């Protein structure tokens, strides 16, 4: 899930 | 642009006991309920390590040993207990917006 | 099963250029953006930008916005950062970065000669 949430998309 | 400030700027601690990092953000890095701060380790001659994702989130592959918390503007990042392999230096980091900024980082010494 | 494999260190002379490069393997570049970070041991960590690959929209930090181009190709699986007019400033460790921000080159050592 860092993919997703460790930047703001 | 954000501008993250982080305390202290090093420190010493007995191995087995607790340490907190903490990463001001000079403005709030929030959006749609969640926080967009990220915490890393890194080891002289390596690339950062993440540590934890959107300021609570445990990367996979690391213990759970380290944890984070906080929201708004206040962040930050518990070891428990340190470990002799955690010295290291922290970053946090925000990807809330562009252009994305680090803190100056906290360098951990085990004594 | 993710790698970014980075290019070998260089030396650079002041007023030239050089490009760097990021070979992906285990993941298709397409399906997110790469990311670059430039580390000095005073100034620190900072991002310059990052491209869409699949794509090519880029955008930079306004601080690199005159001294990198980011480009990618999706066939080899590769990104490149180009410093232009290299000045001491510019020496530093370069890193690529993706899949959000969660995976990491090796680095890349530019040092500027006198």
């Amino acid at each position: 899930n860092a993919y997703n949430m460790s930047i703001r998309r | 642009d954000i501008v993250l400030t982080q305390s202290p700027a090093s420190l010493a601690v007995s191995l087995g006991q607790r340490a907190t990092i903490s990463c001001k953000a000079s403005q709030s890095v929030d959006h749609d309920g969640d926080s967009y701060m990220n915490w890393f380790q890194q080891k002289p001659g390596q690339s950062p390590k993440l540590l934890i994702y959107a300021a609570s989130n445990l990367e996979s592959g690391i213990p759970a040993r380290f944890s984070g918390s906080g929201s708004g503007t206040d962040f930050t990042l518990n070891i428990h207990p340190v470990e002799e392999e955690d010295a290291a230096t922290y970053y946090c980091q925000q990807t809330n917006e562009d252009p994305y900024t680090f803190g100056g980082g906290t360098k951990l010494e085990i004594k | 099963q993710v790698q970014l494999q980075q290019s070998g260190d260089e030396l650079v002379k002041p007023g030239a250029s050089v490009k760097l490069s990021c070979t992906v393997s285990g993941f298709n570049i397409k399906d997110d953006f790469i990311h670059w970070m430039k580390q000095r041991p005073e100034q620190g960590l900072e991002w310059i930008g990052r491209i869409d690959p699949a794509n090519g929209y880029t955008k930079y930090a306004p601080k690199f916005q005159d001294k990198a181009t980011m480009t990618a190709d999706t066939s080899s699986n590769t990104a490149y950062l180009q410093l232009s007019s290299l000045a001491s400033e510019d020496a530093a460790v370069y890193y690529c970065a993706t899949y959000g921000v969660a995976y990491w080159g090796q680095g890349t050592l530019v040092t500027v000669s006198a």
